[PDB]
């Protein structure tokens, strides 16, 4: 399904390429997005697919459109075709005084002062769960960590009892994953209440835990409603957890294939936090975008109101006028240039709760299982969209080679 | 290369920020939680707000069109040398800079 090329598009301008299913899909999903990179591709083309929409390929092109408050949006047009994904629990319809507020009390709930404060129970955290899998030799990372970890994390931000582990994780299952005969709205409304009770609970005697401060706060002068307070805690919950869980399993899909790069680290494990904000760029997976508030004339093309244009976060790391040999794997690399929580007043509220996760997360891993690889005859498949990501990581060892710490 | 960042209340923080990291990246690297820096350092959200010693202040280059119409936004005092962190990128040259903090990013 091709839409039609509008009046102002030049032919020239018009390239194949379908967001959902790139063609060299097989080679990796960041490979096939670098298609558009080659060096006869424009720096801003048009595709047919998906209703039509522009795409910006350049990191330069990527970071101005996202800064031109005058002529692009702030919100992005592009709506993901399951229904999970699609939900905004702050309405779009906001302004930039409310929009304030909301960064302002998330930012009480994840920013960097609370993730250093935590920064210890995370590392137990990652430690009793990569532990429980050690002496097993074999593992499916999505399923059995990437997926566990960051739930439980924010288990340990909103002050959640254990025992609620297995309920929660079940309800956030049914919202991300959409097999399962459960619409979103309904486990939606599940997980709103499970939420309600002890947001109601906390609201009269609060403590200083997530769920507390986003019931405590305050927005045009008045108390936060019952309303706002959840959408809060369920976009607290699963706005991060698709592309943390899919971002840690390509990480440590290209560790398990890297056995120089995992020596690297465990010889100088000074050097996971620069290998982390490498492997954020190579292994970049956001491509969102924005629409067109006003014509404009953008690097010598023609845009028009109404236009959608993407701005794949991804590709401005992969872009090798910004970093050279955009495909290596370089811990040492010198200037690591990245969009990979996105750029201008919207970039990711959690970027620091991210970063810290998946450093934690490689410090404890190759701590306990320092040797592994994928397991043999396994074909690991990528998927493309809005957020891409990993289906699988069957992952082995050998026990023996494992140290419990 | 050193910076010190005075809190509000007189609090001092000495701090050694590498060439070409900005004083808001240093800052929330460090610790310095009366610095936010909610949008990552773009000149796009004033949780960065310092005051910039006026011993410093003519040796910083200069704001840009888009940290100006920005500074506008800034909740604490906007004074003369008030500046967006993020824009101040470190060089030797700085060394020895002093920032107040203002009491409030939000
Ligand atoms: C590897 C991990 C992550 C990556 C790559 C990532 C990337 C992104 C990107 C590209 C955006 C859009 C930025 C923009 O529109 O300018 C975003 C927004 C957002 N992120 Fe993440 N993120 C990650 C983890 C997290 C985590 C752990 C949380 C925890 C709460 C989170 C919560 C959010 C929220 C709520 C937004 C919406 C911000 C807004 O609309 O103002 N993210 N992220
Ligand atoms: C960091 C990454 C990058 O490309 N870059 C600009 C390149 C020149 C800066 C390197 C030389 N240098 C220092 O090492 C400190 C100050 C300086 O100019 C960066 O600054
Ligand atoms: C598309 C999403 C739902 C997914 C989680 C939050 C969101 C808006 C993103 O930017 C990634
Ligand atoms: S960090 Fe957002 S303006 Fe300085
Ligand atoms: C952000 N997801
Ligand atoms: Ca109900």
């Amino acid at each position: 399904n091709l839409a039609p090329l509008p009046p102002h598009v030049p032919e020239h301008l018009v390239f194949d390429f379908d967001m959902y299913n790139p063609s060299n899909l097989s080679a990796g999903v960041q490979e096939a997005w670098a298609v558009l990179q080659e060096s006869n591709v424009p720096d801003l083309v048009w595709t047919r697919s998906n209703g039509g929409h522009w795409i910006a390929t350049r990191g330069q092109l990527i970071r101005e459109a996202y800064e031109d408050y005058r002529h692009f949006s702030s919100e992005s047009p592009f709506i993901p075709r399951e229904a999970g994904e699609a939900y905004d629990f702050i309405p779009t319809s906001m302004d930039p005084p409310e929009q304030r507020q909301f960064r302002a009390l998330a930012n009480q709930v994840v920013g960097m002062p609370v993730v250093d404060k935590l920064e210890n129970r995370i590392q137990e955290l990652a430690s009793s769960l990569i532990e429980s899998l050690r002496p097993q030799g074999q593992c499916n990372f999505t399923e059995d960590y990437a997926e566990p970890f960051p739930i439980r994390i924010f288990m340990l931000l909103a002050g959640l009892p254990e025992e609620d582990i297995p309920h929660l994780k079940y309800l956030t299952d049914q919202m991300t994953r959409p097999d399962g005969s459960m619409t979103f709205a309904e486990a939606k409304e599940a997980l709103y209440d499970y939420l309600i009770p002890i947001i109601e609970q906390r609201r009269q005697k609060p403590g200083t835990d997530a769920i507390s401060i986003v019931a405590n706060g305050q927005v045009n002068g008045r108390p936060i409603t019952s309303d706002e307070a959840k959408r809060m805690c369920g976009l607290l919950l699963v706005g991060g957890l698709d592309t943390v869980v899919n971002f840690l399993s390509f990480s440590m899909e290209f560790l398990a294939k890297s056995p120089e790069h995992r020596q690297e680290l465990i010889e100088r494990p000074e050097r996971i936090p620069a290998a982390s904000e490498e492997l954020l760029r190579r292994f970049s997976l956001v491509a969102d975008g924005r629409i067109l508030t006003s014509d404009y004339e953008f690097h010598g093309v023609q845009l028009k109101k109404g236009d959608q244009i993407l701005l794949p976060q991804m590709l401005s790391g992969l872009d090798e006028r910004e970093n050279a040999a955009p495909m290596h794997v370089d811990f040492s690399r010198q200037c690591v240039s990245h969009t990979t929580f996105g750029h201008g007043s919207h970039l990711c509220l959690g970027q620091h709760l991210a970063r810290r996760e998946i450093i934690v997360t490689l410090k404890e891993w190759l701590t306990r299982i320092p040797d592994f690889s994928i397991a043999p005859g396994a074909q690991i498949q990528h998927k493309s969209g809005i957020v891409s990501g990993v289906q699988a990581l069957p992952l082995v060892w050998d026990p023996a080679t494992t140290k419990a710490v | 290369s050193k910076v010190v960042y005075v809190s509000h209340d007189g609090t001092r923080r000495e701090l050694d920020v590498a060439c070409g990291v900005s004083l808001m990246q240093a800052a929330v690297s460090n610790g310095i939680y009366d610095i936010v820096g909610d949008c990552g350092g773009s000149a796009s959200c004033a949780t960065c707000h310092v005051y910039v010693n006026e011993a410093f202040t003519d040796k910083v280059p200069a704001a840009n069109e888009r940290e100006i119409g920005m500074l506008e936004s800034v909740t604490a005092e906007l004074k003369p040398n008030s500046r967006l962190c993020c824009q101040i990128i470190m060089t030797p040259e700085l060394d020895g800079i002093v920032v107040d903090v203002p009491d409030r990013q939000w």
